[PDB]
RNA sequence: UUCCUAUCAUUGAGACGCAGAAGUCUCAAAGUGUCGGAUUGUUCACCCGCCAAUAGGGAACGUGAGCUGGGUUUAGACCGUCGUGAGACAGGUUAGUUUUACCCUACUGAUGACUUGAUACUGCGACAGUAAUCCAACUUAGUACGAGAGGAACAGUUGGGUCGGAUACUUGGUAAAUGCGGCUAGCUGAAAAGCUAGUGCCGCGACGCUACCAUCCGUUGGAUUAUGACUGAACGCCUCUAAGUCAGAAUCCAUGCUGGAUAUGCAGUGUUAUUCACCGCCUCCUUUGUUUCAUGCAAUGAUACAGGCCUCUGGCCUGCUUCU
RNA sequence: UGGAUUAACGAGAUUCCCACUGUCCCUAUCUACUAUCUAGCGAAACCACAGCCAAGGGAACGGGCUUGGCAGAAUCAGCGG
RNA sequence: AUAACCGCAUCAGGUCUCCAAGGUUAGUAGCCUCUGGUCGAUAGAAUAAGGUAGAUAAGGGAAGUCGGCAAAAUAGAUCCG
RNA sequence: GUGGUAGUAGCAAAUAUUCAAAUGAGAACUUUGAAGACUGAAGUGGAGAAGGGUUCCAUGUGAACAGCAAUUGGACAUGGG
């Protein structure tokens, strides 16, 4: 049920990855909720989920189509209370086929919009924004 | 054969042609519906576009933002009061409404005068000389007409663009409708108005969807692809801002609905628009219950293309356009209207910091001769 | 009403205004306007900047 | 860009080996929608993924004075097979020019003469075009149903996609306001001021224009389709049908929205030529010239038709074939 | 009619990776010369006759023919059925 | 010889030789200048679409395309490697 | 021989002209001054060859020619070299 958010990754981009289950990279493949525009690439948010591969990182867990949710956005996008947020990079986090994170503790900062829609990427979280 | 991949339409077929109208001033078309039941009011108003700044408003819908502070856009349009002057029957016949009688006021100002005349400094100004002798020898032979025929009534008002800082002083006649009961009191009411000021508050009120009408903004003769909305072409002999394909070969002729080159612009064209806050010009416009400092609804060094220091409205063209305002056409409750509205703060500050001049003196300091 | 302040220039930012950059770390600079933000990426501090209130504080001028 | 339906999805139904969920079959349905990529010149094909769904087709196997030129199909050259040879190959391979609109129409926009006068303002709306459409979450509810696993729906609340129409408060983009500052080379005896390098470069840069890269907004009535019913015969009973009705859809027609020099359409209201100088209106009477059509070119209830009309205890209808 | 290799070299023919980008998502603004308007000057290709459509038949895809839809002076800028 | 030659012409084409200043720089490179030469190329007004050449673009970075075609990015000198 | 097309396409490379006075029937365009630019010594500079053949120089001018104009001219005419 989230709000929208400038898409600031089409599916072409490499970002970073944040948890500790070892990859470095995240090639992002598809979104999940894209429906039908022709030409269009299709792109992601803040907070959402993803499929992605690794392109480097710990070797069973490359060549395959993880899912993932993105967590930070270099793109910028308006908050309601009126000013535009963006953060430093682009990152994410690698994810299970229900939508749980699967590597426990996470760098950096989260957007609010992750932590607002995922219960359990807020808790492991160190500040959120 | 086949498209090939079935993508929609460029454009809506629904606004066609699309060329300037011929109107500066919104015609309004399709007043609302009579209710024999309520008093008699007007159910519209013109008004001059000035230009549009935020506010910040507490949400009151569960959404996240509920009870969160939203920065809304908003714009301020000025609205001095509006003379009603005439009054207008209508039979209802088969072939449509056709008009039965005009009646005018007494006594019109230079103000309503100069509308009638293209040319207003040669002319000796004659119009409504031999009426207004005739008038104090008034018209109630010819309001008994509409009190016996005549389903419907409209007051003719017309506009004050003097008391704007528009370079103007023409002034826009218009038909605004009656809509209450009982065909007699609709002429009472519009016979009491006559050489008297409407003001903005008799109409409208705070928390209310109004349907705006306007003509938009030119840009002139403007090709596909900013004018329908098109794929640009690849890196084409000949050139790229433009449709490759026209048409099939049968039919052995151009359709109307693929998009060619031309106007783009001064269209006329809304519904369900919020107004937040009816103003006064008689100070503490943009004063609310939170801020407590003494503001006009100007920002500082004006509106850019300038004043206001008139009635207002503001709410969810170009500038110094006359839009005009409908009451809607069903009074309709989506939780999203029906709204409480509660101003915390409005905005009075190129790139603004201050909210008022005295602010920015208190800043800056003792500055030099 | 409330007013949060500039982090480069130490302006105060009326709502509805400005932008909010969020750092590696995540201290969290607010700017008024792209003047402050444009200078931020060329890494110009403001204490070498004249205009600036940091500037004028340290060198004897307001206050 | 439009059209078709032999409908993949969405709407409303009916059938089941339909408990629920999921489906399969059929009817009214073309209103709305049918996507992102890897390999191949591909058409097809085959995968990775998304999705409500990734249905099939036509319009000179739509579309080259619209592009592109990868393929095919000239001239150069290479390989293999065939030929004694020149040469050949629906065998493979690489390199190889894509010309003109200013004409007529069409389409898109722009003025514009004239019609029981001029000129000005407010209007009416025949007709034409039309616009919105799908999904998800929260509650409903771990309820209905089920031996258990599993597991709905309507009303309500909140968002998102696609599409459409506006707009520039803010954020972003643009810079030859050459707006202010900085730097290189040259040139003016220097300093100061600049000028040339076709915008000399770098930073910021109002106004404007502008972006799902920004913000706003996208109506409510009638008649019916499929289908399910009511009353009810033909056929003492039954029956949605034969006579009579009723409910009913993403449909249709309105409404609303765009135009109306799309009806050579129509209405109301203002003022109508400095005083011999033209210009109206209403009578009276003469010059000419128009008419698709002068010889009484005539006549005002309103209905019904297995009934009507009244001068109404009676009378009339069976023709404007009459009565003036 | 040479077979198999091969450092250096190539405006030669292929594939992948890093860097870099308006090629692309997705278009937007700015500059000059044009187009446009005026003064002066001033061609050519092309041309049976001409120029609104639906269906019909017909030498089997009509601007003219038959049956319908219709049809209101004179002009400018564009466009490529 | 961007008007005395040849290209049908006072045609953005072609046609052998000599002399060859200052500053910046490795430099007869590019950029600005002195002597000598020239302002010859139809003008004025507006600043639409569409062109021709030239710039710049947030986030992503070949997802475009037959194909990175076009454009970006790299660039001098010294020291290390 | 003459039309329609049509006063239409078009006259847009080589950075650029402006102000005054004189001459003249007439000056955006001739000359003189003053400013402002360009060429930028492997120059649009100063000299030869091939090719041209009087284009050289002066004075004068009604046409035509110099794709606008023209008081100018490699044009026209009469002399000279």
């Amino acid at each position: 049920s989230k709000m929208r958010v400038t898409l600031g990754l089409p599916v072409g981009a490499l970002i970073n990855c944040c948890d500790n289950s070892g990859a470095k990279n995240l090639y992002i493949i598809a979104v999940k909720g894209w429906g039908s525009c022709l030409n269009r690439l299709p792109a992601c948010s803040l907070g959402d989920l993803v499929l992605a591969t690794v392109k480097k990182g710990k070797p069973d867990l490359r060549k395959k189509v993880h899912m993932a949710i993105i967590v930070r956005q270099r793109r910028a996008w308006r908050r309601a209370e009126g000013y535009f947020i963006y953060f430093e990079d682009n990152a994410g986090v690698v994810a299970n086929n229900k939508g749980e994170m699967k590597g426990s503790a996470v760098t950096g900062p989260v957007g609010k919009e992750c932590a607002e829609l995922w219960p359990k990427i807020s808790a492991a979280a160190t500040a959120i924004c | 054969s086949h498209r090939k991949f079935e993508r929609p339409r460029h454009g809506s077929l629904g606004f066609l042609p699309r060329k300037r109208c011929k109107r500066h001033r919104g015609k309004v078309k399709a007043f609302p519906k009579d209710d024999p039941s309520k008093p008699p009011h007007l159910t519209a108003f013109m008004g001059y576009k000035a230009g549009m700044t935020h506010v910040v408003r507490e949400l009151d819908k569960g959404s996240k933002l509920h009870k969160k502070e939203i920065v809304e856009a908003v714009t301020v349009v000025d609205t001095p009061p509006m003379v009603c002057v005439g009054v207008v029957g209508y039979i209802e016949t088969p072939r449509g409404l056709r008009a039965l009688v005009t009646v005018w006021a007494g006594h019109l100002s230079d103000e309503c005068k100069r509308r009638f005349y293209k040319n207003w400094y040669k002319s000796k100004r004659k119009a409504f000389t031999k009426y207004a002798k005739r008038y104090g020898d008034k018209m109630e032979a010819e309001l008994t007409r509409m009190k016996n025929y005549c389903s419907v009534i409209r007051a003719i008002c017309h506009t004050q663009p003097s008391k704007t800082p528009i370079g103007s002083k023409k002034a826009h006649v218009m038909e605004i409708q009656v809509n209450g009961g009982s065909i007699a009191e609709k002429v009472d009411f519009c016979t009491k108005m006559f050489e008297t000021a409407v003001p903005v508050k008799a109409v409208f009120t705070e928390g209310e969807m109004i349907d705006v009408i306007g003509v938009t903004k030119g840009h002139g003769v403007k090709g596909v692809v900013s004018r329908w909305g098109v794929t640009r072409l690849p890196r084409t002999h000949r050139g790229l801002r433009k449709i490759a394909c026209i048409g099939a070969w049968h039919p052995a002729r151009v359709q109307f609905q693929v998009p060619r080159h031309g106007q783009k612009g001064y269209f006329h064209r809304e519904m369900n628009k919020k107004v937040y806050r009816v103003g006064n010009g008689a100070p503490r416009n943009a004063t609310t219950e939170s801020d407590l400092t003494e503001k006009r609804i100007t920002p500082m060094g004006g509106f850019p293309h300038g004043t206001v220091n008139n009635d207002f409205l503001l709410l969810k063209g170009c500038k110094k356009r006359p839009i005009t305002f409908r009451k809607t056409l069903v009074p309709r409750t989506t939780r999203r209207a029906l709204e409480p509205v509660n101003l915390k703060f409005i905005d009075t500050s190129g790139h603004g910091r201050f909210q008022t001049s005295e602010e920015k003196a208190k800043f800056y300091g003792p500055l030099k001769s | 009403i409330k007013t949060d302040m500039c982090s480069f220039s130490e302006y105060r930012i009326y709502p509805g205004r400005g932008q909010r950059f969020v750092a590696k770390d995540g201290k969290v600079h607010t700017f008024i306007h792209r003047k402050e933000a444009s200078l931020f990426r060329q890494k110009i501090k403001p204490v070498k900047l004249h205009w600036t209130l940091v500037w004028r504080r340290m060198n004897k001028k307001g206050g």
